[PDB]
DNA sequence: ATCAATATCCACCTGCAGATTCTACCAAAAGTGTATTTGGAAACTGCTCCATCAAAAGGCATGTTCAGCTGAATTCAGCTGAACATGCCTTTTGATGGAGCAGTTTCCAAATACACTTTTGGTAGAATCTGCAGGTGGATATTGAT
DNA sequence: ATCAATATCCACCTGCAGATTCTACCAAAAGTGTATTTGGAAACTGCTCCATCAAAAGGCATGTTCAGCTGAATTCAGCTGAACATGCCTTTTGATGGAGCAGTTTCCAAATACACTTTTGGTAGAATCTGCAGGTGGATATTGAT
């Protein structure tokens, strides 16, 4: 049969998703998530379709940017695997925590 | 609903961020990070909505909210 | 005509409502300014001033000082989660830093 | 004839920009006669600079229309435009870069 | 020439929270910078709010919303209380 | 509801007569122009107030540009601004 | 009058070490001191450039504290205590 | 001949300087630096004393804050020694240089 | 690197579907023609306060010596995370029809602006007030070698 | 374990540089009057939004292997910390000399004001094309192996 070694498909996915621009989180779960969070401030608010779109564009752009800095922290520790400690370091430098 | 943000979804975000290998603890950590980010943005966006005496959150409310935290977003009216 | 009554006293404030109103007017923040706007703003500025002074005053006492110095202001802000958040991009001159040594650096 | 944008040799609206400057700089404030012209010229320059680099990429990918992706590539590909615009370009993605320690 | 400052008002507030405590000139300068900073933040946010909603008037409502945007949590609740109280006391002639 | 769409499209035809632009890319250009305008106007506003002036002139815009634009962009922007004002004041 | 040269080297090794100590640093590589001097100069260049810009706009030949304070605020480095 | 072990005095210095607030860079050499840099922009500039003092407060606060992040990057790589590599990482995540 | 052998890209194409471009109102708004006012430049001038010098003390940078211990390689395996195929489904797509809530007018009582005329809280400078910086000590750890 | 050597903690002291309080003049809030906006408060719109719902179409969750990554462990060269003498140079304080803020007065070039007409740009459908769907035929590119 055929079997790709660990890292080959991973490197392939990186090239594929860095080349494209589409949203990577499914819309309905994100929309549902936004509404739950919002209702803890104000129950049953109306949301424009573009409003959720803006929130998702920002959310993904934020996380992608965080994963970049997270990756840098992993590499700095001579690792290839990102860990919670990498995220925690990146967010600390940013002033997020 | 925070579990609705699936592992392969979080994975795709990491790939675009150029991450090759991912710890299993990352996904729960990412969901926690995403929630705080959303809470802060939505808290401000809803605040803009109430001031306008509206019951509908517009895209401009979000843009204004993102701008206030130094997370300027292009392409949604403002 | 009637005896002068300051807007601050009318609002029960220590911060000058009139001066704040003038500053809103000459900053050209808007074409028109409401009557209650400088009242509200002066009250907020006064309370936030009180909050920092309270905690800074406390820090001076535990250092057994009767005079607040920048160090006390810094100790007050960085030890309070919400004041630290509010002034997270602000440098306090002669404030120094909060004592903090990473555990891994300490001896065995 | 003749519009203020025409007399300054611009495509960007001097009149609208003048009115915008006249907004939050109230009637108690003032706006110079050439301030709008100068401001218009800067906006048009920056717009042209971004459009040129973006237009190049759209043709370098054999596409007739400029897309958000082309704008993102043009900005992050230019040192000064990149530092100027730390905003999030919607639907622009990221610039393809893999760290050299990740490649076998 | 006269240079205005918030010094006398900060000192009045100081005597209210710590009647025994004084303050150095450099620490007073920091308090003045603080008051001017918060003023600038709130007024600026209220200005944009009016502009966003196409209002020509900055009222206490714009100030309140700006406060809820700029102050992080319990500080916002307490500031709104002091703000509302001062207004209600002021509008009570 | 105002927009810079027409003017962005006109400039595009100057630098790329053969090239079009997507609707979403236009919205980005609109956001860009609005953002830069706010930055410059805001800085120009502060410049005037710092110097106790009530008038925003092209001199305030120029200084604001020098503060906001990073290097070569600043030089050319200042040149384009001066160039446009000179041509404007001619007629 | 007198010429100012090479003053970034006036930022001594013990001075940089003291800064690191307040930063909580326990051990310092030898290459840090040149790097710190480089980082500092870039920072000072950026802040002073804007400050002088405010000075030139005001048609002054004297940099004021407010020029510096304004320059620091524009770069997201708000400083308290100088007016 | 008494001799403290490596790191002992270093930790001692950390607690001393984290306890105090005084400027760690000498005033006069810092003044020369500011004047040198500024006169490279505009010749024959004068300085208010408070202007230079403002720059020093801001400069030291910036460097101290940077050494904090730098330290965390070093610890992250399981080191006790800060290196240029650590500074470059800290400033990169800050968005100061990439 | 051959040699062969799968698994994926990935650019030569195509044909409508759906975005863009083009069209045409028509109210918003820019432009115009005058008339009037005014912020702010300019020309002094007073007076901070800034630059530079000087010395003198002593705090502290500098340069050196040296070994403690750290960073850098290096090795190894336990185990975690990647690759994968397979069923189950949550999300996706797409109407249908209500509808809730945008935004839009047209009136006035309430609110705010802006000037005049007085008054007083706020400031500058002088006069007092007095923490605490900087000095001196034992006491209490803390440290590193027998 | 004990000690010796050292540093830090903490309390003492006072006088003077810095902080507070006092004193009057006056800049600017306050009171009072018009004139001018403004934002509700009705009574009405067509519109994106919510809700199913009906399936259905990719997309996730799941378990099983095993490749290889991370972390522990080991070794050693040499760099960096610690301690010291030496003496340069920062700190402190005072002096001049005067450049140049900042105050002040005049008065036009440069702004606003206003009542109009002319021009323009936002808008929604029609009219136009451009990619987005996919779809290969065919090298990449990876993989196990001789
Ligand atoms: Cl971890
Ligand atoms: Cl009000
Ligand atoms: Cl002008
Ligand atoms: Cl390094
Ligand atoms: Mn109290
Ligand atoms: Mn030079
Ligand atoms: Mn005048
Ligand atoms: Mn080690
Ligand atoms: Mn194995
Ligand atoms: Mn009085
Ligand atoms: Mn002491
Ligand atoms: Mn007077
Ligand atoms: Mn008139
Ligand atoms: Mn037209």
């Amino acid at each position: 049969p055929h079997r790709y070694r660990p890292g080959t498909v991973a490197l392939r996915e990186i090239r594929r998703y860095q080349k494209s621009t589409e949203l990577l989180i499914r819309k309905l779960p994100f929309q549902r998530l936004v509404r739950e969070i919002a209702q803890d401030f104000k129950t049953d608010l109306r949301f424009q379709s573009a409003a959720i779109g803006a929130l998702q564009e920002a959310s993904e752009a934020y996380l992608v940017g965080l994963f970049e800095d997270t990756n840098l922290c992993a590499i700095h520790a001579k690792r290839v695997t990102i860990m919670p400690k990498d995220i925690q370091l990146a967010r600390r430098i940013r002033g997020e925590r | 609903n925070i579990q609705g943000i699936t592992k392969p979804a979080i994975r795709r975000l990491a790939r675009r961020g150029g991450v090759k290998r991912i710890s299993g603890l990352i996904y729960e950590e990412t969901r926690g990070v995403l929630k705080v980010f959303l809470e802060n943005v939505i808290r401000d966006a809803v605040t803009y909505t109430e001031h306008a005496k509206r019951k509908t959150v517009t895209a401009m409310d979000v843009v204004y909210a993102l701008k206030r935290q130094g997370r300027t977003l292009y392409g949604f009216g403002g | 005509r009637a005896k002068a009554k300051t807007r601050s006293s009318r609002a029960g404030l220590q911060f000058p409502v009139g001066r704040v109103h003038r500053l809103l007017r000459k900053g050209n923040y808007s074409e028109r300014v409401g009557a209650g706007a400088p009242v509200y703003l002066a009250a907020v500025l006064e309370y936030l001033t009180a909050e920092i002074l309270e905690l800074a005053g406390n820090a001076a006492r535990d250092n057994k000082k009767t005079r607040i110095i920048p160090r006390h202001l810094q100790l007050a802000i960085r030890n309070d989660e919400e004041l630290n958040k509010l002034l997270g991009r602000v440098t306090i001159a002669q404030g120094g830093v909060l004592p903090n040594i990473q555990a891994v650096l300490l001896p065995k | 004839a003749v519009s203020r944008s025409q007399r300054a040799g611009l495509q960007f609206p001097v009149g609208r920009i003048h009115r915008h400057l006249k907004s939050r700089t109230t009637s108690h404030g003032r706006v110079g006669a050439t301030a709008a012209v100068y401001s218009a010229a800067i906006l048009e320059y920056l717009t042209a600079e971004v459009l040129e680099l973006a237009g190049n990429a759209s043709k370098d990918l054999k596409v007739k229309r400029i897309t958000p992706r082309h704008l993102q590539l043009a900005i992050r590909g230019d040192e000064e435009l990149d530092s100027l615009i730390k905003a999030t370009i919607a639907g622009g993605g990221v610039i393809p870069h893999i760290h050299k320690s990740l490649i076998g | 020439s006269r240079k205005e400052s918030y010094s006398i008002y900060v000192y009045k507030v100081l005597k209210q929270v710590h009647p025994d405590t004084g303050i150095s000139s450099k620490a007073m300068g920091i308090m003045n910078s603080f008051v001017n900073d918060i003023f600038e933040r709130i007024a600026g946010e209220a200005s944009r709010l009016a502009h966003y909603n196409k209002r020509s008037t900055i009222t206490s409502r714009e100030i309140q919303t700006a406060v809820r945007l700029l102050l992080p949590g319990e500080l916002a609740k307490h500031a709104v209380s002091e703000g509302t109280k001062a207004v209600t006391k002021y509008t009570s002639a």
